[PDB]
RNA sequence: UUUAUGCUCU
RNA sequence: GGAGCAAACCGGAUUAGAUACCCGGGUAGUCCACGCCCUAAACGAUGCGCGCUAGGUCUCUGGGUCUCCUGGGGGCCGAAGCUA
RNA sequence: GCCGCGGUAAUACGGAGGGCGCGAGCGUUACCCGGAUUCACUGGGCGUAAAGGGCGUGUAGGCGGCCUGGGGCGUCCCAUGUGA
């Protein structure tokens, strides 16, 4: 399914903190505070003026990499993107903010985007009242966002809803903190979104 | 202020008595992504030299580059030698569809939307000299209509 | 001898401004001014005049050129860049009215032939109509 | 005053090159007879009119204009003429570049200076018998080239050409500096190609000295105080 | 007015 | 029909060989009539017709109010443009 | 796969560590389209790159000067039927 196994060695190969990890990668160590630079027995060697082509390669797989999704949905959505009318850079975007494992995760009722997949995948959210375990759902504007019923206690969330006050989430979301429940508002403009990614070069990438 | 990025980095070799004699050729763009590009093809004895001096011709040959939001105003046919580019502007929203030369080029220069095709000779060299001059010739409905008046 | 009476035309011209020559006389025809005609209403050129060489009628056509520029060859831009015959005695070119042109995004003239009169790509967009595509100038 | 009447004129300052001509030399011609062009001179006035219209608004703005005769009918009335209003010129050959390349062409007028600044002075008897001629001949030539050229440590706005045929260097030359190119042309050249035209003879010292001389004048009006006839009259037939 | 020829891969 | 020339062929030289190159001979053929053959670097390696786009000079051949103009050919240099 | 690697220091063979790409799939072979404006209607060509017929005469065919009417075949417009 999708990947598994070591993380910060991306945390690092695209060479740019992408918060993979839960509070780690925000520690004095998402590995990339030690070693920034590239994993594997050359990571220490000096780089060679990148390939028109890998620099578009690096991006695709940065962004593919934050919402830890795999290239066979992440090209499903490239795809609609592309046909949608729109400005395709940005509406690919919203899509891909537009699941269930990233509100989750955006919500913060699990601090990161694996924790929150695994928090649908179990029964452990619920969508307009409904139980919802697939982390690819798609939430459109309106939709009530929520922790279950059997999974009020688990110290898991109230320990990670808890570090939620303070924090003020996107424009886009809104969260009753007390009650568990959040609202996908609206679709995530560009501006209200600041990714370390040029999605102007994915775009570039598909057209081969 | 302005930006570099060269395309073209190649190895020429003159032929004399006993070895052959090297020599470095390097292609250059030169722009501020606001409109204004130019384009320099410099060679010396060695790599950066010649980068160095493309990049000072670049600058010694630019160009109005009339934009409409990050594309073109009409779509330009244009022929250098045998090679030749297709410039169709295409909307808002799309992206900078060209090779790797055409597209330093329009890009150093704005352009975020734009639809093109080499035809003819894909040689490098020959293809920016003809992009150049296909932007060179590219005109508004303000410069169209100071021509189409009287006096 | 001559096939292509308006194209022939269209060439002198072609060829006219490529020299910088103040105008060209052209064997006149009813048809042949209608299209001269459109060309000056839409300032591609000064106008026109008939004229008799020979004691035969012409049309003496005024071409427009831009300002001297400078730098090397200081030669005036073209009011006319570009003129082409579209259809063509050899095949006949006739588009529906969804079917006209689009010279240069606009910037451009698209005359052409129809029931109503030689119209241009708007002209005739206005009316509705479409017919054949005499040529495409800008 | 400043112009000039189609009287003085009629010396010999109207056609030289019969059939030797340039096409392009339509407008500013009348009639050909004797073989010769015989090139009208009403519309030289016009043109030289609207011409000194650009020299004189030039002149009393400190713009500096460069002289450029290499011919014989048309050497030594550049020499004095230029000097006679404090302005650059070329005598002798005209060394490719000068202008495209005058960072580099000025590079060989320091050296003038330093030959200059060198004469009589304290160093030179100190440098044996063989390098003094030596040294001493460097400059007779370096002068000898770039004496007019000297003046002007910049790029003018304008250079004056006895024959743009002749000096096809140069009218291209500055013409790609953007640099205006005023010059004296019969029908050797064409048009086109100068930005402000003096259609006249360009051989015979008469016209050369006539047409060139009057108008160093127009440029000291323009700079303070019209002086007395200069230099012309010398071995003149 | 006498000459012809130069193994294989770099 | 056949003088000169000359594939083939013979001889003399040359050469390692010399069925070649050079030399001496020499038959078809080369020539004419008639009838076939249908090839070619059959070349400007550029199909034909018509209109349009600077000129300079040399030449052949017409007409001219015979310094020059005009028409049709044959060459060179060349505007603009074309061309890898 | 194409250019090409192996001749005792091979990032090109074999294994290894490491890395890159995909992931219940990953490769391979075969075939179609694309890139190929490389059959060019859109959208190519023919002096020397492949390409002007050895030259004429001419059949069918293709194309065809200026002006004015008639017809309305092509063409254009609208309406409508059909286009499951
Ligand atoms: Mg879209
Ligand atoms: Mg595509
Ligand atoms: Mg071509
Ligand atoms: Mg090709
Ligand atoms: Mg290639
Ligand atoms: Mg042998
Ligand atoms: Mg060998
Ligand atoms: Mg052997
Ligand atoms: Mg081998
Ligand atoms: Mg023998
Ligand atoms: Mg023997
Ligand atoms: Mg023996
Ligand atoms: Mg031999
Ligand atoms: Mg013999
Ligand atoms: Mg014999
Ligand atoms: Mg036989
Ligand atoms: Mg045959
Ligand atoms: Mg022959
Ligand atoms: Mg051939
Ligand atoms: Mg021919
Ligand atoms: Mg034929
Ligand atoms: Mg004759
Ligand atoms: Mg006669
Ligand atoms: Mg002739
Ligand atoms: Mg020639
Ligand atoms: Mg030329
Ligand atoms: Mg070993
Ligand atoms: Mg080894
Ligand atoms: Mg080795
Ligand atoms: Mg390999
Ligand atoms: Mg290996
Ligand atoms: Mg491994
Ligand atoms: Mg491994
Ligand atoms: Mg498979
Ligand atoms: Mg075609
Ligand atoms: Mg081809
Ligand atoms: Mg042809
Ligand atoms: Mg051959
Ligand atoms: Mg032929
Ligand atoms: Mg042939
Ligand atoms: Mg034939
Ligand atoms: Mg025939
Ligand atoms: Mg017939
Ligand atoms: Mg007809
Ligand atoms: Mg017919
Ligand atoms: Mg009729
Ligand atoms: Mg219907
Ligand atoms: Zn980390």
């Amino acid at each position: 399914g999708r990947y598994i196994g070591p993380v910060c060695r991306l945390c690092r190969r695209e060479g740019v903190k992408l918060y993979l990890k839960g509070e780690r990668c925000y520690s004095p160590k998402c590995a990339m505070e030690r070693r920034p630079y590239p994993p594997g027995q050359h990571g220490q060697k000096r780089a060679r003026r990148p390939s028109d082509y890998a620099v578009r390669l690096r991006e695709k797989q940065k962004l593919r990499r934050i919402y830890g999704i795999s290239e066979r949905q992440f090209r499903n959505l490239f795809e609609e993107a592309s046909k949608k009318k729109g400005v395709t850079g940005s509406v690919f975007l919203g899509l891909l903010e537009s699941r269930l494992d990233n509100v989750v995760y955006r919500l913060g009722f699990a601090v990161s985007r694996r924790q929150a997949r695994q928090l649908v995948r179990h029964g452990h959210i619920t969508v307009n009242g409904r139980r919802v375990d697939l982390p690819s759902y798609r939430v459109r504007p309106g939709d009530e966002i929520a922790v279950a019923e059997k999974s009020r206690n688990l110290e898991l969330i109230r320990q990670n809803l808890e570090a939620m006050k303070g924090r003020k989430v996107g424009p886009w979301l809104s969260l009753d903190v007390e009650g568990m429940k959040g609202k996908f508002l609206r679709l995530p403009d560009r501006e209200d979104l600041a990714l370390p990614v040029n999605e102007q070069l994915v775009i570039e990438f598909y057209s081969r | 202020d302005f930006e570099e990025k060269m395309i073209l980095i190649r190895r020429t070799a003159r032929m004399q008595a006993g070895g052959r004699r090297f020599r470095f050729g390097a292609l250059v763009v030169v722009g501020d992504r606001q409109g204004r590009v130019g384009l320099g093809f410099g060679k010396a004895p060695e790599v950066p030299l010649a980068v160095q001096k493309a990049g000072y011709y670049a600058r010694r040959n630019m160009v109005e580059v009339p934009l409409q939001n990050g594309t073109i105003p009409h779509e330009i046919e244009v022929e250098f030698g045998a090679s030749k580019i297709v410039l169709k502007p295409a909307a808002p929203g799309t992206g900078v569809i060209a090779g790797a030369v055409p597209r330093a080029i329009l890009e150093l220069a704005g352009v975020t939307d734009i639809l093109t095709k080499e035809l003819g000779s894909r040689n490098p060299i020959n293809i920016a000299y003809a992009t150049m001059e296909a932007l060179r010739q590219l005109r508004t409905k303000a410069d169209v209509e100071r021509l189409r008046k009287g006096e | 001898m001559l096939t292509d009476p308006i194209a022939d035309m269209l060439t002198r011209i072609r060829n006219a401004t490529r020299v910088y020559k103040e105008s060209t006389d052209v064997p006149a025809s009813r048809f042949k001014e209608e299209i001269l005609r459109i060309l000056a209403r839409e300032g591609f050129i000064k106008g026109y005049e008939r004229v008799d060489v020979d004691g035969k009628p012409y049309l003496r056509v005024y071409l427009k050129y831009g300002p001297r520029r400078q730098g090397p060859d200081p030669r005036p831009e073209q009011v006319i860049h570009h003129i082409r015959r579209i259809s063509k005695p050899g095949r006949r070119v006739y588009v529906g009215v969804k079917e006209i042109p689009r010279v240069r995004r606009g910037l451009g003239i698209a005359i052409l032939s129809t029931s109503k009169g030689v119209l241009t790509d708007r002209e005739a967009r206005k009316l509705g109509v479409g017919g054949e595509l005499i040529c495409e100038v800008w | 005053e400043i112009t000039v009447k189609e009287l003085l004129e009629a010396g010999v300052h109207f056609g030289h090159e019969r059939k030797r001509w340039n096409p392009k030399f339509a407008r500013y011609i009348y009639a050909e007879r004797n073989g010769i062009h015989i090139i009208d001179l009403q519309k030289t006035m016009e043109e030289l009119e609207r011409t000194f219209r650009f020299i004189e608004d030039l002149a009393m703005r400190g713009g500096t204009i460069l002289f450029v005769g290499t011919k014989k009918q048309a050497q030594d009335i550049v020499r004095m003429e230029a000097e006679r209003a404090g302005m650059p010129y070329v005598n002798q050959r005209w060394l490719g570049g000068m202008l495209t390349n005058f960072k580099t062409i000025s590079q060989r007028v320091h050296r003038l200076e330093e030959l200059e600044a060198l004469f009589a002075s304290p160093e030179i008897e100190e440098r044996p018998k063989k390098e003094q001629v030596r040294l001493k001949h460097e400059l007779e030539r370096l002068q000898k080239y770039l004496s007019g050229f000297r003046l002007l440590k910049r790029l003018p706005d304008a250079i004056f050409v006895v024959d743009p045929t002749k000096e096809a260097i140069a009218v291209r030359e500055a013409r790609k500096l953007f640099i205006p190119v005023i010059a004296l042309a019969d029908t050797d050249s064409d048009p086109d190609l100068v930005d402000y035209i003096i259609p006249g003879n360009d051989d015979a010292i008469r016209s050369i000295q006539l047409i060139l001389s009057r108008a160093v004048d127009l440029i000291i009006q323009a700079r303070g105080g019209v002086v007395e006839p200069s230099p012309s009259y010398a071995l003149v037939q």
